[PDB]
């Protein structure tokens, strides 16, 4: 019963 | 739709402040305390049904920290514009003399997410029993915040919520007193 | 402090329609207050909202593993989290406490304002009505709006501008998803 976090996308450079 | 769940994060320079929270229809499900690396449920009963690994949040703030450096360079170091807040003071329930109640200070429509809030009773800072929320997101991507003060209604006590913000020239005082 | 600030925001949004039948996932990125790139499950790729976010759109759309993660978010992230929290969020029901008290619009001798305090309910959708002896009064009703207490409870004041008579009975009617029949509180002078 864990809430999943969504990954932050790493920007260019 | 009928229900919206938002995972809201932000990182702020040069303050190096980061936040990670979950929003459901405008209310906070939980947030992660970056110092303790703990999940903090808005209502304690939430933690009995659900759980959250707090390190996934810090990994996101690490990326948000790196993205902010990229975006600051990309915008030619264009800073943010201060948007001062609207402040409202109200009580949790109708006021009856010597029947316990809660003072609510609603701070709304402001950015950046930095603020200094002080509860004043008869012009003096009060610290006993106060509580607050983290910075909550708005759909126009400003912020909102809550500060609480339980009190006993008396005819001889007046209150003020004093709010400081870099968009304000003078601190904003919002008054409350019994009828 | 005078030093300028620089703010980055990300918002992972899950929009649900009729339970989890139709689900929409948004991956939105903000510099200060301005969205510059977003992923939308209706599209399946990142799209630059402003010219500031065009490098990130082309960079992220070249990573298929990243795109395959975002295309599956409606299942592995939105519907999952909905299933974990629906018992204390989607199904949360708190019925309101209704208090009626008179007030004054201006410093007058008699009261000319009937307040219907509706406190502590959840969710926010609510319908409050005034009746004078069983007949609904739609004229002269002022409300504070829906107030969000920030603690998973709402409240609202619905005031009626009226001059009370002897033997007049006013009643405030409240309809709410937590109730199966309308809540009523009466007030007489
Ligand atoms: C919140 O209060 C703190 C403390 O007064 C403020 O911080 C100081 O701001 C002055 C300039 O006005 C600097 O010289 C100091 O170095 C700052 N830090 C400290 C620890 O004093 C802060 O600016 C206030 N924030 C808001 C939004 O009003
Ligand atoms: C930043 O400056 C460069 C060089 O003048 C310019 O090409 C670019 O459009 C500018 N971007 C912004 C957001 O000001
Ligand atoms: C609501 O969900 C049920 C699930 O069985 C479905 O049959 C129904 O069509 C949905 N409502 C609409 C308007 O599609």
């Amino acid at each position: 019963q864990y809430m999943r976090a969504d990954q932050a996308a790493g920007g260019l450079r | 739709e009928e229900h919206v769940i938002i995972q809201a994060e932000f990182y702020l320079n040069p303050d190096q402040s980061g936040e990670f929270m979950f929003d459901f229809d405008g209310d906070e499900i939980f947030h992660v305390d970056m110092a303790k690396k703990e999940t903090v449920w808005r209502l304690e009963e939430f933690g009995r049904f659900a759980s959250f690994e707090a390190q996934g949040a810090l990994a996101n703030i690490a990326v948000d920290k790196a993205n902010l450096e990229i975006m600051t360079k990309r915008s030619n170091y264009t800073p943010i514009t201060n948007v001062p807040p609207e402040v409202t003071v109200l009580t949790n329930s109708p006021v009856e003399l010597r029947e316990p109640n809660v003072l609510i200070c609603f701070i709304d429509k402001f950015t950046p997410p930095v603020v200094n809030v002080t509860w004043l009773r008869n012009g003096k800072p009060v610290t006993t029993g106060v509580s607050e929320t983290v910075f909550l997101p708005r759909e126009d991507h400003l912020f909102r915040k809550f500060h609480y003060l339980p009190f006993l209604p008396s005819t001889e006590d007046v209150y003020d919520c004093r709010v400081e913000h870099w968009g304000l020239d003078e601190p904003l005082l919002k008054h409350w007193e019994f009828d | 402090d005078t030093r300028p600030r620089f703010l980055e925001q990300v918002k992972h949004e899950c929009h649900f329609f009729n339970g989890t039948e139709r689900v929409r996932f948004l991956d939105r990125y903000f510099y200060h207050q301005e969205e510059y790139v977003r992923f939308d499950s209706d599209v399946g790729e990142y799209r630059a909202v402003t010219e500031l976010g065009r490098p990130d759109a082309e960079y992220w759309n070249s990573q298929k593993d990243l795109l395959e993660q975002k295309r599956a978010a409606v299942d592995t992230y939105c519907r999952h989290n909905y299933g974990v929290g629906e018992s204390f969020t989607v199904q949360r029901r708190v019925y309101p406490e209704v208090t009626v008290y008179p007030a004054k619009t201006q410093p007058l001798q008699h009261h000319n304002l009937l307040v219907c305090s509706v406190n502590g309910f959840y969710p926010g959708s609510i319908e409050v009505r005034w009746f004078r002896n069983g007949q609904e009064e739609k004229t002269g009703v002022v409300s504070t709006g829906l107030i969000q207490n920030g603690d998973w409870t709402f409240q609202t004041l619905v005031m009626l501008e009226t001059v009370p008579r002897s033997g007049e009975v006013y009643t405030c009617q409240v309809e709410h998803p937590s109730l199966t029949s309308p809540l009523t509180v009466e007030w007489r002078a």
